[PDB]
């Protein structure tokens, strides 16, 4: 069971670089590709993310994407950038300019052929591919357009494979680009059509984690990418390591997706604490379940308390007692049924992985299909309506030949998704 | 019957030995099957002659 | 070689790829013919054998609960009832053709 | 002869079987390497272990089991575990892709293509087993593999084995402890197959075992290993009659008839006593009357089904150790007088007794205290309707909006399956209250 | 292999009556026909 | 006396002959130079090797084999191999240029200029043997030489030696794995000649050997060497009845009348078990019943053909080792009690058994495990219609618009030969289904 | 079992020189003609390409041809120039002048007599030869003209023996002359019914092989010629070395020619790894087969998307198991059967040789007969029609004794060949 990852754009590529650093640290793989792990559990299922070469070098199952070659060059310069295969760096000459039309129709299309070649060959290199992973930013041009164009042609070739997308939706007060609403709206419907599970990321709540939970004095993009890499590695803990109650991406999808269009998840991590408060914190299953459900701990800028939890998933890692890891879920359901959907009894799935991240007695990743995603989608919808009403920046997108009708298509699909979540929130027994 | 039991034990030990021998046999076969290239693969290239 | 002459009273080998990387063939089962001793020949046994009566088919006098069908629901279409080309066969008839001691 | 074939479907079944074979090797003095060292207490050529361990002719014993699972983690972990030398490389089937908590996927897509080689392993065990008594299948219907593939295997075993006993020791979902959301779907869908092709289905939910360990064992934080050890103890107590000398020797098929009153009524609760810790033990005079009372105690069952909510239809007590018929009959008389334990009117006898002289043996590190005598419970009661009612009400709640049904359709199920399973559960519980009604 | 068993068999010299002996033709050096 | 003349035609024939002769030398204690160094327990003047090795006045033994090939690399490698002094300088006929995967090339142009020399070598082989049992021909019809030159050699041997037994362990094309593209043409053309001039032909395809070695022999990457070693083991097991003593001694021509119901019905399934690695050899108690069941299993078959898709018209089991006739009867009885495998209505007996007391060997360089007993099935079944229908459908697809037909017709073969051989195979499959039909 | 080779033109002479260098290295023959190989397998079949003299020197079975003596001097002054027989250097005084007419009717004829004298002498000197090999470029004057005249005369003289020619078809994007259409057409309509089998070479594909597979700095003609040499060595390896699955030129011809006029093949090599990505990729049979069937790995510049494989042939060298070298052919035949045709099932021929090229533990040469090979013929025909429609550059050819009817017949034959390839390009099921 193998999953091959593709990281697209500047944001996606740096997130993937941090994620591969995390995974290499997990499996005891140094940047030169050798294996200096301290246990054979890191070697038993190292084939999930790494492919062994003739010399024993463990090449990551990674495909890199961009239009600006500077992102590829910086990734290669990264501390673990020497791990990736040189031919897996596919790049262009001119950037996307935050333009979804160039990322999806003109520059991406003229470049995605070699990308599909690399993805196809690496997929066939796997004995039995468990899934495809993608990391990208919806606000950007080459991350959103090229990533969506990737998943569109990967879904058609592998209909039953798990599409594991990590899309970084821009936030209003964290925004640094004006065509971000356009790119996000044009990418949301593609994500809906061509993703088994889309797990959103927002820099607003990432910075919230860095400033209030971790109390970092100056968090850069590296800390945000580390927080994303946390969940990116924790979702496959049962895949890579044994456990009392194993799971996988498809089990998570079946337990978290009640209907095909409802596959947008809001996530979290635990444990996470500041440097000064870490000697005062006694790690326990109770503390982990306290932090995993905290609204502030969520790395999405959509308030959990406003919506209702369709489904929840607890990927616990480490040696812990099973009746209490289940009880911390049943108890929270019983005392907070108002936070959960009535007609879906037992909203919480729990899974146990034997091996936690080294240095941690136990950790947990939370996966939540809350009905509050429609709020963070409706914010983007409001921004998109405001920009689209006055033909703002439409000439840049129509220069490549993309259509006002396709803008309306994206808007209608996003509104349909938002109203879908709202109707399933307010539906009663 | 007890001597046939002894011969079954002897066959078991012989099977231990054959299984071990096949183990390093398969290891050596994998080592030979692994593909590598030395300098003479590239010596024809990168020269402007 | 049509299935409904080849497997009139036998489960067809439903093919599955796993277990082979090449063309799958078939997998024999432990389904036993009912006792048909030769007429007049003694019960000669070279070695201990599995008794036929201990493996009498469950569809013998299986009670009909739905008035007309011994099958409870359509998992009979998964276990008993098999589709063989243009013909449909049921192993529930095996219980009718066998005796309480698994004899024709 | 008198062998029994153990089948372990899914993660729950595989781990339960791991604990069961732990306990079996401890009982029969078999090392993990697969050989039995010479011991003065056990005589030479004493092949009482062959009911579970086929003897290879070279001094090694191989268990008569089949670890079937669609996901390679558990079987590979067994292959890298302590009993890698004990367990055969075959009968250890590994799938490549998990059923993913989907009964439809485990019953129609991957089960349909792994079950025939599973049957290969089953037949390769059965031909060796000259006097096979039956198949003991361990699985949890709440998962995907254990529900779908387990039901498919147990369903196809019927045609090619006939009247062979089917002891399905099934872990149903608990009222509160839930590790899945589609668990009601899987349980309801597999319940019909259990009804049709299960000779005796034993209730083994997790919350009741957790509460039992928290209360009696003074263990604040039990786990799957604890519950699997307790399940293995119950299994060994049930199967010890055909393994050791006993006053009332019973087989797998002996309690079949005494436990199943009607063809569609074969679900059955279970319990064990004295399930106490070492600290607890030396403060109690664990007599036969005491252990019988603790068995009949409503807290002591392995399922969250209160017998006071229904009529007992057929109880069966398996005593083990220095137990005496004097004491068992005194205990039965006291239990019958004890008036919350009311038997249905049309079943006046209602009692089955099996006495075996072999006391239980504790595994090293096990929480069970070593005892001279211990009694297990396997009892069919009309109160079983509790769990079925709660599970199919959860099924109704999920099915009102047709949630999570797109997955079951996507791995090859028509909603006719869901519907018929629904009225099958409804009619089953109607049968429960109907047999509970007085004449 | 079948050395001490054959020696004790020929020392005991049981008469040829069915049931007392078995596997005599399996107790052999080799089966190379001449 | 009782000699059997080996005729290895083509590349595949040469490889399987090398494996067979290595195995035979290990059987008879013949060193690569061709002599027995010193054997005390093995009595002197004991000649059980006469059927495969002819003595010389110097005490050196020469195999009774003809390595006939049209191209020189394989024969030259065999010449330079380990058996330099063992293999005869003559009887090792090598041509100038290969048949180019062309049946017409191997049968009309280069085959004609070498068949006379091959027959001279065969006569020099046969005049030495005063009790020649028959000719064991090893070839693959997929290639050019093994099809065309094999056809020509068999055609002339038939008229030269009358009704001498001909056992052709032939490698027909596999269902989907091929090492050539004109392979269906070669197979279809060669089958016509083989029908008239082949007493018994034995399935020896490649996919079944690959799958069997991957599953049971537990090596990830088997190759032609392993396939040839398994083929040699099968051949030695079949021919050992006339080499060593046994309860049921059988010759090559003895099963000719028992395995061939009709003159056109001579293509036979082959099975061999226990073909297991030493990893599981001690794990499994390989009794007579177990090995017979594994042999009868279609999974253990040595061709990718389905016995359950046909009816066993006849079977011939060869037990090798310490197999008791009582155990043989028990295995046969438990096989007849089975339902999945069924005989035709007109052949109630359908069974032949031959017991040899010599245990099978283990060859260094091979992955087989030493076992005190084994058994090889040679069985005529109607299932061969499936593989012949597959290959002739491939032939019809190829010959529909006459692809690769100019290559064949250029060498000198009639253009109508393709068609006429195709009606031959049509009649062959027709009589297959009609002999499988009931009365 | 031997092949006698001829080099025509400057391109053909350089390619043949590189091929002879590769063969001498494989057989352990230093430029002075002696033998220093460290294996008996190098001497057991060294007679395929080399003839032993009185002093033990191994003279290559090579005939060199060019009207320009400059390339003759260059090849004899090269590092392996002393290897060739002095009398086999056959040259004229005046060059072919990039004229097919001059190289085929006026100046080629006056030298083809001595050329055939030399080839006949070599053929009868050696014992029983598999056939003749030729290397040339169709865009030249003497490589195309004299090459085709040589092929015609050798078909006159030895039709019994196989004929294999390596023709470097020019491409417009590599075109360094203007009479590529005329020369290429006048050569191909000869090779259709003269050459027994003709695999195609394009410098356009040779250039980007050095990029998408080698990523090397300075690609030159000598760099390009090594690819052709390696594929020739892989083609004829099995005649010189033993193997589990043996093959020869007639076997490939039978397995790759369904109809007599369909003998133009598309060819490739594997592995083609870069210095930077050498250790990164783990070479195995799967990677070898994927590189064989990769579109960009071909050394002829015609797109295989637009055509369907009539037949395919994989000639593996090295130490590999047989079931996983047939299972990967099965794997491709199943995965991307749209490349293949249904009326000819199981389109893949396979051969195994135990001796790989120096520097490889596994290697393979791929020869494919596809319906896409007519793309180069179509493009050359379009250029030919453009040039011939206005009678451009036709006076040069008509002044050398040739008439317009030769061009008309060449165009007719080219169109017929294109059409008969395009017969089966439709993706029928
Ligand atoms: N008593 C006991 N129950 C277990 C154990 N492990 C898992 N379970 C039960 O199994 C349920 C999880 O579903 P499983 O049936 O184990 O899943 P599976 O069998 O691997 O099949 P999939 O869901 O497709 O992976 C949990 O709710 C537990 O109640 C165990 O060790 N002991
Ligand atoms: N078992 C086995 N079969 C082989 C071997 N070599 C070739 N074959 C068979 O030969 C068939 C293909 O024919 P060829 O490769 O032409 O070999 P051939 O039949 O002897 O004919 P030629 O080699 O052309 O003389 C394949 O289908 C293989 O089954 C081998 O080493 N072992
Ligand atoms: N978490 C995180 N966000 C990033 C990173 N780099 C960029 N972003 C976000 O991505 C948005 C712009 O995306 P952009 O760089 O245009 O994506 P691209 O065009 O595909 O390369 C900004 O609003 C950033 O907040 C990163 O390393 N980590
Ligand atoms: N691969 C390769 N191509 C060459 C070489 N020399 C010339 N060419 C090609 O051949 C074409 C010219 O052919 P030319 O040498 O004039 O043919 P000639 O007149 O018969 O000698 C040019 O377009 C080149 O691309 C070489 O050494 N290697
Ligand atoms: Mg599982
Ligand atoms: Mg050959």
């Amino acid at each position: 069971r193998e999953i091959v990852s593709c990281q697209a754009g500047q944001c996606g590529n740096q997130i993937g670089s941090k994620f591969w650093e995390v995974i290499s640290d997990e499996h005891g793989v140094d940047p030169t590709g050798t294996y200096q792990g301290d246990s054979d559990l890191q070697l038993e299922r190292i084939n999930v993310y790494f492919d062994e070469s003739s010399g024993g070098r463990y090449v990551p199952r990674a495909v890199l994407m961009d239009l600006e070659p500077g992102t590829m060059d910086s990734v290669r310069a990264g501390p673990y950038g020497q791990l990736f295969r040189p031919d897996n760096f596919i790049f262009g000459q001119s950037g996307a300019g935050n333009n979804w039309a160039k990322g999806h129709y003109t520059e991406g299309a003229e470049l995605i052929d070699s990308v599909l070649d690399v993805c196809r060959k690496e997929a066939e290199s796997c004995d039995c591919l468990q899934g495809f992973q993608l990391s990208h930013s919806l606000g950007g041009g080459t991350g959103s357009g090229m990533g969506t164009l990737l998943i569109s042609k990967l879904r058609e070739e592998y209909p039953d494979r798990i599409m594991m997308t990590f899309s970084v939706i821009p936030s209003p007060r964290v925004s640094d680009t004006v065509v971000e609403p356009y790119n996000t709206t044009l990418s949301v419907h593609q994500l809906v059509e061509n993703s088994d599970e889309s797990m959103c990321i927002d820099n607003e709540a990432l910075y919230d984690i860095c400033f209030r939970t971790l109390k970092l004095t100056t968090p850069t993009f590296g800390d945000l990418n580390h927080l994303v890499a946390a969940v990116m590695s924790g979702v496959t803990c049962c895949l890579r390591f044994p456990g009392q109650l194993n799971s996988d991406l498809r089990k998570l999808a079946v337990n978290l997706v009640p209907f095909p269009r409802l596959h947008f998840f809001m996530m979290g991590f635990a444990p996470l604490t500041s440097r000064g408060s870490q000697q005062y914190r006694g790690l326990s299953v109770a503390e982990l379940t306290q932090q995993m459900f905290d609204a502030k701990n969520m790395m999405q800028a959509a308030d959990p308390r406003h919506g209702r939890y369709l489904t929840a998933s607890a990927l616990f890692r480490g040696r812990m007692s099973t009746k209490e890891v289940d009880e911390q879920m049943l108890n929270v359901q019983n005392k907070n049924s108002s936070y959960f959907i009535e007609w879906i009894p037992n909203n919480i799935k729990s899974s146990i992985c034997d091996i936690p991240p080294k240095g941690l007695k136990m950790s947990v990743t939370f996966i939540g299909n809350n009905t509050c995603i429609q709020e963070m989608f409706r914010r983007v919808g409001e921004q998109f309506t405001g920009m689209f009403r006055r033909k703002a920046f439409l000439h840049w997108y129509t220069g490549e030949g993309m259509d006002e009708m396709e803008f309306t298509e994206a808007e209608s699909n996003m509104n349909d998704l938002v109203s879908e979540y709202q109707q399933y929130q307010d539906a009663t027994v | 019957e007890r001597e046939r039991r002894a011969e079954r034990e002897q066959l078991a030990e012989t099977q231990k030995m054959q299984a071990e021998a096949a183990a390093e046999r398969k290891a050596q076969l994998d080592e030979l099957y692994k593909n590598a290239v030395d300098e003479d693969y590239f010596k024809y290239w990168d020269r402007c002659l | 070689f049509a299935p409904e002459e080849l497997y009139k009273n036998c489960p067809p080998p439903v093919l599955c790829q796993p277990g082979y990387d090449f063309t799958p063939i078939s997998y024999n089962t432990f389904l036993l013919n009912p006792q048909d001793p030769p007429h007049g020949v003694r019960s000669v046994q070279s070695n201990f054998m599995h008794s036929k009566c201990d493996y009498r088919p469950r569809s013998y006098l299986r009670p009909e609960e739905v008035t007309g069908t011994s099958h409870a629901s359509r998992h009979c279409h998964c276990n008993e009832v098999f589709q063989l080309g243009d013909h449909t066969m049921d192993f529930a008839c095996e219980g009718t053709m066998v005796d309480h001691r698994n004899r024709l | 002869m008198r062998e029994a074939i153990c089948i372990h479907i899914g993660q729950a079944g595989c781990q339960v079987g791991n604990a069961c074979w732990e306990l079996f090797c401890l009982e029969h003095g078999i090392q993990p390497d697969g050989s039995m060292p010479s011991d003065k207490c056990i005589g030479v050529e004493d092949d009482a272990f062959n009911t579970f361990f086929s003897e290879t002719g070279a001094g090694k014993h191989v268990p008569r089991c089949l670890f079937l699972d669609l996901e390679p983690t558990v079987v590979d972990e067994v292959r890298t575990g302590t009993y890698r030398q004990l367990f055969n490389p075959e009968q250890l089937v590994s799938g490549k892709e998990d059923a993913a908590n989907n009964y439809a996927r485990g019953h129609y897509t991957i089960g349909k293509e792994i079950v025939d080689l599973a049957l290969d392993r089953i037949r390769k065990l059965a031909d060796n087993c000259t006097g096979l008594q039956g198949f003991m299948v361990f699985h949890a219907v709440g998962g995907g593999t254990g529900s779908g593939l387990g039901a498919l295997l147990l369903e196809r075993l019927s045609v090619d084995y006939g009247k062979k006993s089917k002891l399905g020791y099934t872990v149903y979902p608990s009222p509160q402890v839930s590790t899945a959301v589609v668990e009601p779907y899987n349980c309801v869908l597999s319940t019909h197959s259990l009804l049709e092709h299960t000779d005796v289905a034993t209730m083994l939910d997790n919350e009741a075992i957790y509460d039992l360990t928290r209360r009696s064992l003074d263990i604040e934080r039990p786990s799957y290993t604890n519950v699997n050890r307790l399940i293995g103890q119950v299994v060994s107590s049930l199967t010890a009659s055909l393994r050791f000398d006993g006053a009332l020797n019973v087989d797998l098929t002996e309690f079949q008839t005494n436990l199943v009153p009607y063809p569609r009524i074969h679900f059955v609760l279970t319990s064990y006593a004295p399930v106490v810790s070492a600290e607890k033990a030396y403060h109690e005079q664990l007599s036969v009357a005491d252990i019988t009372n603790s068995v009949f105690e409503p807290a002591g069952m392995l399922t969250k089904c209160d017998p006071r909510h229904g009529k007992y239809m057929s109880c069966c007590l398996m005593y083990r150790g220095d137990v005496v018929p004097k004491d068992v009959n005194a205990a039965i008389a006291t239990i019958k007088t004890k008036r919350t334990i009311q038997f249905v009117d049309w079943c006046p006898t209602g009692f089955k007794c099996g006495i075996n002289y072999q006391p239980p043996t504790v595994v090293p590190g096990g929480d069970l205290a070593k005892v001279q005598r211990a009694v297990c419970m396997i009892a069919n009661s009309t109160a079983i309707a509790e769990v079925f009612a709660r599970i199919d009400h959860k099924f109704d709640l999920m099915y009102s909006k047709r949630a999570f049904v797109h997955w079951y359709v996507g791995e090859g199920m028509e909603e006719g399956e869901f519907s018929e399973a629904r009225e099958d559960l409804a009619a089953l519980e109607k049968d429960y209250e109907e047999v509970g009604a007085e004449s | 292999a079948y050395a001490q068993s054959q020696k004790m068999q020929k020392e005991f010299r049981l008469p040829m009556v069915p049931g007392l002996s078995c596997g005599e033709e399996m107790m052999r050096r080799n089966y190379d026909r001449s």
